[PDB]
RNA sequence: GAGCCAGCGAGUCUAACCUUGGCCGAGAGGUCUUGGUAAUCUUGUGAAACUCCGUCGUGCUGGGGAUAGAGCAUUGUAAUUAUUGCUCUUCAACGAGGAAUUCCUAGUAAGCGCAAGUCAUCAGCUUGCGUUGAUUACGUCCCUGCCCUUUGUACACACCG
């Protein structure tokens, strides 16, 4: 069947725990898996003068933004995917499902 | 214009430029009693340019006048057979 | 390996293209001694004429030389792909030049008195003697005269 | 025991690699060669001009031999240098791609260098018999 | 007139503008977010850049 | 002789074309008439022919007032005057047969040359 | 199976990998033999490891070393500390620990970084300055 | 001419960005397809310094490439006060720099490139990243600043009192 999910949010502690109770509750339904492969963390960085006016010493600034990115392979018939995703959507963290 | 250096010339000797008979037979002659023989050595004692060193010092080394010891790019490194 | 009895028949000066050529060196660095002739263009000619680029000017045979210079002079008749000659497709002719020695300083002031002819703006610009291509004069070039 | 391209030094494998092509005269040499100087960052045409088409055959070579596909995009960039661009900082500038299209299209009439899937130029097992044989024979020069 | 607001806009600093406070200096393209950059400067915290290094 | 234009001489380009002019052409202006067709020479050269009839021989024809000055001088305005807008006034130029493919702005300076003193 | 182990050098960005199995001792680097590593200086640089302990340990061993990263001279110290680390570890699982001490010992007394990595990092730039310490320019008038 | 090795990163859909490969062209470039919304493709970003062989041979020289002249392309509605790129030619000052003065204590200084930002086009700039990697010191208040203590004061918008 080879259902994906994906997941690639900012924080690192609802990522995980999302992807702790998939991985947990697929263990009661008794699935095989591709236990989460975790892609190389990316950094979003801008790097910005810190004074609105050009002034002063020419104090620079970077603001960072760090993205993580996990995906778990699964094959299931349909309704443990339609339970699945259903349940545990955590706020910040962003799911999506492919098929094959 | 003033300029607050000096800059005095120097002498810039001819050295030799096509190799003849006079130049020929002195390198043959003088190539021994040389302990050490490189392209400087010859630009500064036989007054060729490092064209004709470098030339030269190619030609003796397969037919015997002088024994390497290192056949480096830019840097030639040579003694004599005793 | 090959040394070389060089014999009386050598040269210190020659004379091509009016200019007094300095022999002892090599044939393509001492033919750029000529004016509109540099390092790119005088290599092709003496691989064109078929000589020895490995020798000096003083020592090249008296019929090697005049070959020389009627590739020089004819370029593109001899297969020089021309885009590699200076002054191509002229503005009057429209055919493709090789101003050499005298031409070169000659045929230079004579575009230049086009745009003085015509008022264009390059040719104002050097009437005054300042910058043509676009720089910037508030600093560089102070003690140009 | 097998000596193969790996087994051999750089430099003079493909040197006496384009002796070998220098002799056996079958190459198609382009016919703007000793006009060109094959890089745009390049300031002066190829030195030892009467071989250096049969230099960078034997340099290819060796390349496809090594890796496992090429193009000629890949080439430009190899042999590409810093270009002096006057009074600015230098930059690397690709080489001239006809360079490295032709011998790769004269290596093909040879049949050394095949086309590959997936794209790019594959060595052949035509290739792959004979640089195996010149180092063979080169490497007992000195032994 | 059709000649009002004709002199295209396709590129240069006239095409864009600040998201926030429609300026055209200092503007911010990096990711898409088109911000002035003293205009991201007080919106960093709360669209998810943190100062860390 | 008189002025042949790259081996092209009056006689044709007087009157040849507008567009094989631009086949003997170098590179920009090649490239200016590979890309745009605007009606922008279309009402200037209009009015240039106006200004050609009501000019007798012995006449040099009106000044023919414009801003465009990025408008390539084909040969079809040779032998008129055109008044050229250099940012505030309008300069005026003949246009000579030698003055060909160049633009009308070389030809009205933009700046007064400075003195220091 | 075959008695096999499995070692890396390092140094600033150069990491190698050397799989060290029982052989009739070849000794290669990325394909090609140890004597062939370009930078000819160095080369008698990255001898030096097998010529302390001497040639007779690498008989009945042969070594695969598979280079990447770095520069040209890091990736010759990679290179020897691979070799190194990768026959301490062969003597460490198969043969005695008599024999890995003394290997151990005319290693590291020679050269310490033949076994242990150099821990020297990059140092970060910092804003006004082209460097990590550097400045630019200070002008007062 | 030959060898030949990084890291930080950016990249298009209702748009046309990063571009592999084939072909044409000396080049810059053109054209036909493809992969990529990305640890998947560009991309091992085959970077430069560097390394090995060769020509040069102390000559303002094959050092340096300013300033000029012709063409070919690319971006763009438009490039003339040359946008930028390429070819050929022209080939200047400069032979280590006075009084002055800046930055720096180890993967640091310095050399060498690359990515990103601005960006339709344009980097000799900046923010970062790697590559190659020293000498010297491990002190002191001499100079210049700043801080503190003692002291005098008729000062306290405080010595520009
Ligand atoms: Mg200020
Ligand atoms: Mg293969
Ligand atoms: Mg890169
Ligand atoms: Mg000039
Ligand atoms: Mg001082
Ligand atoms: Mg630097
Ligand atoms: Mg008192
Ligand atoms: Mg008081
Ligand atoms: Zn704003």
């Amino acid at each position: 069947i080879k259902i994906r999910i994906t997941l690639t949010s900012t924080k690192v502690k609802q990522l995980e725990n999302v992807s702790s109770n998939i991985v947990k509750n697929a263990e009661q339904h008794n699935l095989v898996k591709k236990g989460p492969v975790r892609l190389p963390t990316k950094v979003l960085k801008i790097s910005t003068r810190k004074t609105p006016n050009g002034e002063g010493s020419k104090t620079w600034e970077t603001y960072e933004m760090r993205i993580h990115k996990r995906y778990i392979d699964l094959e299931a018939p349909v309704q443990i995917v339609k339970r699945i995703t259903q349940i545990t959507i955590e706020p910040g963290v962003d799911v999506e499902v492919v098929v094959a | 214009k003033k300029k607050w250096s000096k800059k005095s010339m120097k002498d810039r000797a001819q050295h030799a430029v096509i190799l003849d008979q006079e130049k020929y037979d002195r390198i043959l002659k003088e190539v021994p009693t040389y302990r050490y023989v490189s392209v400087s050595v010859l630009v500064d004692r036989l007054k060729i340019g490092g064209s004709l060193a470098r030339i030269a010092l190619r030609h003796l080394e397969k037919e015997g006048i002088i024994k390497p010891i290192s056949k480096h790019s830019k840097q030639a490194i040579y003694t004599r057979a005793t | 390996s090959l040394v070389v009895q060089e014999q009386g028949s050598f040269q210190h000066i020659l004379r091509l293209l009016n200019t007094n050529v300095d022999g002892n060196i090599k044939i393509v660095y001492a033919l750029t001694t000529i004016k509109g002739v540099g390092r790119r263009y005088s290599n092709l000619v003496c691989k064109k004429a078929d000589v020895d680029l490995h020798k000096r000017a003083g020592e090249l045979t008296q019929e090697e030389l005049e070959r020389i210079v009627q590739i020089m002079q004819n370029p593109t008749h001899y297969k020089i792909p021309a885009w590699f000659l200076n002054r191509q497709n002229d503005i009057t002719d429209g055919k493709d030049y090789h101003t050499l020695a005298n031409n070169v300083e000659s045929k230079l002031r004579d575009d230049l008195e086009r745009l003085k002819k015509i008022r264009a703006h390059r040719g104002i610009r050097h009437f005054w003697g300042l910058r043509v291509r676009g720089q910037h004069t508030k600093t560089t070039g102070r003690r140009r005269a | 025991p097998g000596v193969s391209v790996r087994d051999v030094a750089a430099q003079d494998f493909i040197n006496a690699y384009a002796s070998f092509l220098q002799r056996q005269g079958k190459l198609e040499v382009p016919g703007y060669v000793d006009i060109v100087k094959t890089s745009s960052g390049n300031e002066m045409p190829p030195q030892d001009a009467e071989g250096w088409f049969y230099k960078r055959a034997a340099s290819v070579a060796r390349h496809i031999y090594m890796r496992k596909q090429v193009g000629v995009g890949k080439l430009n960039k190899l042999y590409g240098g810093a270009k002096s661009r006057g009074v600015r900082p230098y930059k690397h500038i690709d080489a001239s791609g006809s360079i490295n299209r032709k011998v790769l299209q004269a290596l093909e009439k040879i049949g050394i260098v095949e086309i590959s899937p997936k794209g790019g130029r594959r060595i052949s097992e035509n290739g792959q018999r004979d640089l195996d044989r010149i180092a063979a024979q080169t490497l007992e020069e000195d032994e | 007139e059709n000649v009002w607001f004709s002199h295209p806009r396709r590129y240069g600093k006239g095409s864009r503008q600040c998201r926030v406070c429609s300026s055209h200096t200092g503007l911010i393209r990096k990711y898409g977010l088109n911000i002035c950059r003293q205009c991201f400067r007080e919106k960093a915290n709360d669209i998810g850049f943190n100062k860390f290094r | 002789k008189t002025h042949s234009y790259r081996g092209v001489d009056l006689e044709k380009l007087l009157e040849m074309s507008t567009e094989d002019f631009v086949k003997l052409a170098p590179a920009r202006v090649r490239r200016r008439f590979a890309r745009g067709m605007t009606s922008k020479p279309a009402g200037f050269m209009k009015k240039l022919r106006a200004a050609k009839l009501a000019a007798p021989e012995n006449e040099k024809p009106a000044p023919v007032r414009t801003h465009m000055r990025n408008m390539i001088i084909v040969p079809e305005m040779i032998g008129s005057v055109v008044g050229i807008y250099n940012g505030k006034a309008f300069n005026q130029v003949e246009i000579r047969p030698e003055m060909l493919g160049h633009y009308l702005g070389e030809f009205s300076i933009t700046y007064t040359p400075v003195r220091h003193g | 199976a075959v008695p096999s182990v499995q070692t890396f050098g390092k140094k600033k960005s150069a990491t190698a990998v050397a799989h060290v199995k029982a052989g009739k001792g070849l000794i290669k680097v990325n394909g090609s033999p140890i004597t062939l590593v370009e930078p000819e200086i160095l080369r008698f640089k990255v001898y030096e490891p097998l010529l302390l302990v001497g040639l007779d340990k690498f008989s009945n061993i042969d070594i695969r070393v598979r280079v990447t990263g770095g520069g040209h001279v890091s990736q010759v110290y990679a290179i020897r500390q691979a070799i190194a680390k990768g026959l301490v570890a062969y003597h460490q699982k198969y043969v005695d620990e008599q024999s890995k001490n003394e290997l151990k010992k005319a290693f590291t007394s020679y050269d310490r970084t033949l076994l242990i990595a150099d821990s020297r990092r990059p140092e970060p730039k910092k804003f006004g300055g082209k460097g990590a310490r550097s400045r630019f320019q200070k002008s007062y008038r």
